[PDB]
């Protein structure tokens, strides 16, 4: 019947994010603050745009 | 400290009503402070929040 087992694993570490909470209190967006330059601008302005 | 359900019954008091409109002190299961309450119809709390 064309099925597959999949189990993707990545490691964890302690780092700072910028999280976005909507009206209902759900996390809808996130950005790792030390991944790129746009992420650096987004975490220094605390804005997703 | 000052949040949770492992409470010390060295100083014991009785439960009061959550009165709105007036400036009060509060002790809400550990959280202390001063302020004004107002009952709202909120729908963003889960079973663990
Ligand atoms: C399973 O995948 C193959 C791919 O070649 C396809 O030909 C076949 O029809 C698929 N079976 C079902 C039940 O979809
Ligand atoms: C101000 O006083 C009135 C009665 O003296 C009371 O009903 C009202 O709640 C008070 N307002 C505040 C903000 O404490």
């Amino acid at each position: 019947d064309n099925e597959t087992l999949e189990y993707w694993v990545t490691p964890l570490s302690r780092r700072q994010y910028l999280l976005n909470f909507d009206e209902h209190g759900v996390i809808t967006n996130a950005v790792d603050c030390s991944s790129s330059f746009l992420s650096e601008i987004q975490c220094k302005t605390q804005s997703f745009a | 400290i000052n949040s949770g359900t492992t409470c010390s019954n060295d100083l014991l008091y009785s439960n009061t009503e959550v009165s709105t409109g007036v400036c009060v002190n509060y002790d809400l299961y550990g959280i202390t402070g001063q302020g004004i309450f107002k009952e709202v119809s909120a729908a963003y709390y889960n079973n663990w929040q």
